[PDB]
This record gives C-alpha cells, structure tokens and sequence, in this order.
RNA sequence: GGAUUUUUGGAGCAGGGAGAUGGAAUAGGAGCUUGCUCCGUCCACUCCACGCAUCGACCUGGUAUUGCAGUACCUCCAGGAACGGUGC
C-alpha cells in the first residue's frame, strides 16, 4: 500500500513529470503538496507534445488543472 | 495627402492642450495626492 | 480563529502558495495561465486558498487567429481574477 | 441583503452555460441558485453555416422550469409580473 | 436485506490483488491509462505501477511509470488482469 | 378612446392556447393602432377583437412577433410598410372586415415569413379569380382561409393574368 | 483571508467582469455575496463575437465569472 | 451526503450512460453516497457494434450521466 | 435546509416531468422519485438522444449533476411554495 | 462550506482536397497610384467522399379513420430534401 500522500510526500524533490489535462507536460524537482494537492514544482521544463518547450522554472500547479503526476 | 489628418490632429491636441492647461496641471496634482496615500485615505478620497 | 491564522501565515510561508507569498513578498509579478489561454504577468496584491487574486499592472497577452495567429496584448491596471480559472502560476517569468 | 429576492416574480431572462436563453416568471430560487421559472421559454442561438444564410434563434415553450443552478451564468429582467 | 459492494472495497480488491486496472478518462474517450494500482485514497487519487497511456486512435502505449492519477479524472476503473 | 402605452400595460399578458407569448387587446374599440414598442419584443402573438382600426398601420418593429389577430374590425385600407417592423411573422388574421379590392390585399406579398392567411368575412372574398390572385401574388402563403394550397391551385394562378 | 470579503465591499463601483462564456460585462456592482454571485445594474453586456446589447441589471452566478476589471481610482490596501 | 436511492436498481441488469458518449450495461452490484457504482458482468460497448466484457468495474459517479433499468425493478 | 426549488421538485413526483441532461437528451416521463440533489428517477422515459432518436426506455435514473434542467408540470404553477 | 448531482468550471480551438472558376461598390501589402503579378480571411456552383448513416419536425399527390378528451409525437405509400442534433 502506498496512498498518494505518502507517494508525493516521498515524491518530493525528486523530478517529476505532471502531465495536465490539457496536453501540457511539466518536467521539475516537485517542492511541495498540500492536502489539496496544489503542487508546486522547481526547474521546470514545460513539455508540450513530449517535446522541451518552454523554461519557466519555479512553478505552482493548481489542484484541479492535474491529470497525473509520475516519477521521472 | 497621406498624412494630412494626423499632422491636423497633432495641431489640435497641442491648442487644446494649452487651452486645459489648468486642468491638466490639477490632474498632476490629484495623481500625486492619489500615489501617496496610505489604504484608508485613498478610499476615502474614493467616497468623496 | 488566531491559531487557523498562524496557520495559514506558515502553511502559505512554507506550502505550495508560497510563490504567490513570495509575489506578495518583494513584489515580482508572476505569469499566469488561465483556462481560456490568457497570459497574464503581473503583481499579487492578495491572494486566498483558492487562489483568488488581487492583480496590480496585468498585461493580459492571448493568441487570435484572424493564416497566422497574433499575439494580441491588453494591459489591465487593477484586476480581481477568480481562482478556479488559474492552470499554472510561475512566480520568476524571463522576460 | 438578499438580491434576488427582489428580482423575484419578475419576467426573467436567465443566460445558461450552453448559450440558451430562458425567459420565465422567475418564481423561486435558492443557495444553489436553482430556479424556477414560470412560462419559460428557452432560446437557441442557431449557427449559420453559409455565407449568406442569418442566424436565426429557435424558442421552444417550455412550463414551469427548474434549472439546476450550475447551469446559470447571469439573469436580467424582462418584464413586470403579469 | 441486501449487501452492497462498496466501491472502495472493490479499489482495495485492486489493490491486493495488485491487478492491472485500466482506468478511463472523464472528458477523454481516446486515452486510457493502466497500471498496477498501489494504493489510493478518499478522492479516489490513485498511484499506478508501470502506469501506461492508452490512446484508441492511435492505438500506441506510452509507458510513464508510477504515477499518481488524479481522482476527478477517472470515468471507469477495468481489471484487464 | 385612443391607444397608448397604458392600455398595454394593464391589459391581460400570459401564455395563449397554441403556447406563444399573448397580449389581449378585445373590446377597447381601438380606431388607431400606435405606440405598441413598449411590449419590449417579449411578445409572438397579440390580439386585437372588437376594435375600430380602419386601417392596419402604425406598427413599430417587434422582431419576435408570429400572429397578428385583427379578427372583426373595420380595415377597409391596409398598411404597406409591414414587413419592415414585423420580419418574423407567421399567422395574419384579418377576418371580418371591409377590403373589397384585388389590389389592396397587394401589400401582403411583402411579408417573405408569412405562413398562414385568414381573410375570411370580406368582400374581397367575393370577386371571381380572389384565391388564385392571393396565391399568385403572396407565394410563400401555405395554408389560406384554412385551405391548404394545392399544385393546381398554383398552376392556375401562374396561368392567369399573364 | 477570503478575498469575496474584499469583492463584497464593493458597491457602485463600475466594474467589467469577463465570465467563463467569454462573455464581458460592463456595469456598476449592486451587490456581491459570500458565494462571489454578482448584481450589477447598468450592464454593457457583449457576449462572446456578438454585438453589445445593454440591460438594466444582471444577476451574475459567482463560479461563472471568470475575472474582473477594477476601477483605477480603488484604493485596495485601505479595502484589505 | 444523502446516498442515491439505488436500492431498487440492485443487483439488476443496467444500461450506464457515462460521459464522451461511453457506454456500459451490466448488473449492478453496489455504490457509494458520490453514486460511484459497482458493475458486475460489465459490458462496455462502443461506437462500433462489438461489445467487449470487462466484468468487474468501478464507475466514478460524475461521469454518469444515466442509468437505465433493463430489468424491471 | 432544502430550497424552495428543490421543494417544487419534490412536488412534482408521481407526475410526468421532462428532464434535460448535459449532454441534451430529453428525457420526458413520470417522476417516480426525486432526491435533495436532483437526482431523479423516471419512469415510462421517452428519451430524445439529442439528434432526434426518440426511443422509450423504462425505469431511468439521471444523476442531478447532469440535469440541465427540468420541465416541471404546468399544473404545480400554483403550489404555495410558489405562493 | 475549491475532490463525482448545482457556486471557484473539462474548457479552449479549427471546419476535407482540387480546378487557366467568379466578386472586396467605400477597406490589404509588395513590385513605391491607375492596369498587371504574387501571397496567410467568405459566399455560389461543379468534381472526388450530394461529407457519411440515424431519427424528429416539414412539402406535394394518392389513401384510411367520423372517433367526447385533457397530450414528448401520432395512419400508410413514394419523391424531395430548406432545419435540428448524435458517432466517425
């Protein structure tokens, strides 16, 4: 059993990869999750159609935009 | 023949400006008065 | 009630708000996408837990297409913006 | 105050999410901003699809209506209480 | 009388099983994402084991890993094993 | 008595029979029809029974209009310029009153929309060629007099008056 | 805090709300709720490609707007 | 967070309406207060006319749009 | 509480109601019961399927969050919620 | 009191291809008016793939029902398809 708290608490500053679910792909050192799951990221590359797109770095991600986050 | 309103109104907004230049001299004023207010003052001014 | 705000104050210091802490904190903007595709770099006067904003000097830029597609800009000076319509704040944009 | 208890009884024009228009005798509402509206009808923007064709706006009667307050966007008066 | 099966028994069935669930998509009929569910939680969120894409239109599988799935996008939640 | 804006106002608005928006207008012996464009286009069918209107005029646009009822009044002439306020319109009922002449029903073709006809009680009635002269000049006309146009019916109004 | 807090002290003050439906709606705030729902009188109302039609006033359901545009002379810190 | 009343459609062959048009029957064997269901001998069947049996699934309740009752209940 | 709305709705039970869902199928039959969110169930549906398909089911159950909207009964314009 | 049925939204965007086809009265740029040439915006017709299939509303002709009710809609056959939405 690892629950999804536990699995972004131990997530946290490894890169990870949120993909949106909007087609937008975010590649950064994921900072921090609250239990609202807004997650905020660091060194992120925005990735549009698996391809490196923008730079923008710092980031925070609202809750309801998620489709999934992953381990990269 | 191509430019002629432009250089027309460059004239016009230049007398007019010198017609208003009271009015634009309070404006300046009240711009400074409204940038260096505290919260509360400004929204008093804002009641007035 | 005065522990919810001490709280608050540390969960927006040290969670994921915290850039829009920071964007309150030295006074940077930030670039934010909406969910009608609207960019908008500017200042956080105040924010909450959903993300609500109070925006001060907001350059609003979006896309149209009339071909190719033109970045048309807007500048909105002061500005409320709801908090269900924000994707993605990044709190240091390039340029 | 209670805002929309005034606009209550009014004819209403009430603008879904959809696009629709429903013009109704705006009976009733709630925290939800569910309404019911009576003798509503409900309009249709209808897209062109040519060159030269109008958009035109197709009106079904409806009756009594509830509408389900997430479908709301914004409500504006029409008329008096008949 | 009747008992019910809850749907949360039935995630934690997935989950001993350690079963291979494909999960559809709220709004999205192309992609279909399936993976070894580890565990989830009260938002129905769940985490994914060699989780994998699904696009029906494409028919390709994009393999992403362990992922954390959100909850309000989940439609259905097929055992395909 | 004269129409205004208050007679709109107090008179009976509701949902008619055939479901359309309804204002009623019977019984005010009404001669002359003006200032109608405070019903604020929220209207499809308005009556107007037992009313003096010598002549069909004065009619402000209302886009979403589909039956005008002009059932038993005097309109002996009628007004040309209809089709500009009232684009939308699909019944025009103009029963018991006093056209006489071929060409003063020559104003109705203009209404491009129009359905549905109903001339009856009128002495324009009682000329010889009147329907096929009302098919041949208002074409877009499917039901007339509560008869449904027939292809022979059109065929013998295109044949005549060539 | 709660920034509804901060839009309910608002009143008779022209704002221009863009909604969801990109819709802009141009008008002078009534009132405002705890649940951001917005009644607005004098109301330049455009939807989205259409011509401005104006109504009297609007009664705005709260999660359907999507921005505003505040006045310029809005003193905000005497407002938080 | 009243639970649907659901009752009557237990255990009862369904036909789901779930969004993007999907399309599940099967015999409904539970579900929730969110009307998350549980559906046995799950049938999903798509814009094309084959049906593929899924068995055992877990639908999450804002994607219902509908349930139709093919038994009688 | 429960709103007034919701109280119509409840009212208008046992009678033939029409639903809307998001997705424009009308689903017009009578309301065998209906919950606090709107949840509905109808029996005798005759379903529209938004191009035109009227077919007729039995015994549906539409999920409030779906409806659109709901054509109540004309003949409940008078109840004293309305008053 | 932002985590599935209502209020912090799963919304945004674009209408298949070709033809020495046709038009921008007052509104494109460049070759620095006018005439001509080129290129990233529509409508009408023609061709391929009347974009496709579905049902509802609707028009012509023939045809059946003469029946006392509180209604999604109501006979059938054939042609045409101006309209609506569904899936590709």
């Amino acid at each position: 059993p690892l629950n999804p708290k536990p699995f972004l608490n131990g997530l946290t500053g490894k890169p990870v990869m949120v993909k949106l679910k909007w087609g937008m792909e975010y590649k950064g050192y994921l900072v921090s999750v609250d239990g609202y799951m807004n997650m905020q990221l660091a060194n992120t590359e925005e990735y549009i159609d698996g391809a490196l797109s923008g730079h923008l770095g710092e980031v925070l991600i609202r809750c309801n935009n998620v489709l999934y986050i992953r381990g990269v | 023949e191509r430019n002629k309103d432009i250089a027309f109104l460059e004239a016009q907004i230049y007398e007019y400006v010198e017609i208003l230049g009271e009015q634009r001299h309070l404006t300046h004023e009240n711009v400074q008065r409204k940038q260096a207010r505290t919260g509360e003052e400004r929204e008093e001014e804002e009641e007035e | 009630p005065e522990e919810l705000q001490k709280r608050e104050e540390e969960e927006f210091n040290t969670g994921p708000l915290s850039v829009l802490t920071q964007s309150v904190k030295n006074n940077t903007q930030v670039l934010i996408n909406c969910r009608n595709n609207k960019k908008l770099l500017g200042r956080v006067k105040a924010f909450d837990r959903h993300c609500n904003m109070v925006l001060e000097n907001v350059k609003e830029m979006w896309t149209e297409v009339p071909s190719k597609p033109v970045n048309k800009d807007r500048y909105i000076s002061k500005m409320f913006l709801r908090g269900d319509s924000v994707i993605v704040v990044l709190r240091n944009p390039l340029i | 105050s209670s805002k929309m208890l005034q606009h209550i009884d009014y004819r209403m024009r009430c603008i879904l999410q959809d696009g629709r228009i429903f013009i109704g005798t705006f009976k009733a509402f709630d925290k939800h901003m569910n309404l019911i509206l009576c003798d509503c009808d409900e309009f249709r923007k209808i897209k062109p699809k040519n060159s030269k064709q109008a958009e035109r706006e197709e009106k079904r009667v409806l009756g009594l209506v509830l509408l389900r307050g997430e479908n709301l966007v914004s409500m504006t008066v029409e008329g008096p209480p008949p | 009388q009747k008992v019910m099966v809850q749907p949360i028994n039935l995630i934690f069935r997935y989950l001993q099983n350690r079963s291979r669930i494909q999960v559809w998509l709220y709004e999205q009929v192309n992609m279909r994402i399936e993976g070894c569910i580890i565990g989830f939680d009260e938002y129905m969120n769940l985490v994914l084991d060699d989780a994998e894409e699904i696009h029906s239109k494409t028919k390709s599988r994009k393999q992403l890993g362990r992922i954390m799935l959100k909850g309000d996008n989940i439609t259905l939640l097929q055992s395909v094993s | 008595v004269k129409l205004t804006a208050e007679l709109i106002e107090q008179a009976a608005q509701y949902t008619n029979a055939v479901r359309d928006r309804e204002l009623d207008l019977r019984g005010y012996k009404i001669p002359v029809i003006e200032n109608l464009g405070a019903t604020l286009d929220q209207f499809d069918a308005i009556d107007f029974s037992d009313n003096e209107i010598r002549k069909l005029d004065g009619f402000p646009l209302l886009r979403r209009l589909k039956t005008l009822l002009v059932n038993n009044n005097r309109i002996c002439r009628i007004g040309e310029g209809l089709d500009q306020a009232l684009p939308c319109l699909t019944e025009l009922i103009l029963t018991n009153n006093s056209l006489v002449e071929l060409g003063d029903l020559d104003p109705l073709a203009s209404l491009k929309s129009l359905t549905y006809l109903s001339i009856l009680r009128n002495p324009v009635t009682n000329k010889k060629h009147y329907r096929l002269y009302v098919i041949y000049k208002v074409p877009q006309v499917r039901v007339l007099d509560f008869q449904k146009v027939k292809l022979k019916e059109r065929q013998e109004a295109e044949k005549m008056f060539k | 805090m709660k920034l509804v807090r901060f839009l309910m002290k608002l009143s008779h003050e022209t704002v221009t709300i863009e909604l969801k439906n990109g819709t802009q709606v141009h008008g002078t705030i009534t009132g405002v709720d705890v649940s951001m729902n917005t009644h607005l009188k004098a109301v330049k109302m455009t939807l989205k490609n259409r011509e401005p039609v104006q109504l009297e006033t609007l009664s705005i359901r709260g999660n359907n707007i999507r921005y505003f545009i505040l006045p310029d002379s809005l003193p905000l810190d005497t407002l938080l | 967070a009243h639970p649907p009343e659901l009752k009557k459609f237990m255990d009862k062959k369904l036909s789901l309406k779930l969004n993007g048009g999907r399309h599940v029957q099967g015999i409904l064997r539970g579900f929730d207060p969110f009307m998350n269901l549980v559906i046995d001998e799950c049938v999903e069947m798509a814009t094309s006319g084959q049906q593929n049996n899924i068995g055992m699934v877990v639908i999450r309740g804002n994607s219902i749009i509908m349930l139709e009752a093919l038994e009688r209940v | 509480s429960i709103g007034v709305p919701i109280k119509v709705l409840h009212e208008a039970e046992g009678h033939i109601v029409t639903c809307e869902t998001n997705t424009g199928e009308v689903y017009r039959g009578k309301l065998i019961e209906a919950e606090d969110n709107m949840n509905c169930q109808m029996s005798n549906i005759t379903v529209t399927y938004r191009d035109g398909r009227v077919a007729q089911l039995e015994q549906v159950y539409i999920r409030g969050s779906k409806i659109r909207f709901l054509i109540l009964p004309d003949m409940l314009k008078n109840a004293p919620m309305l008053k």
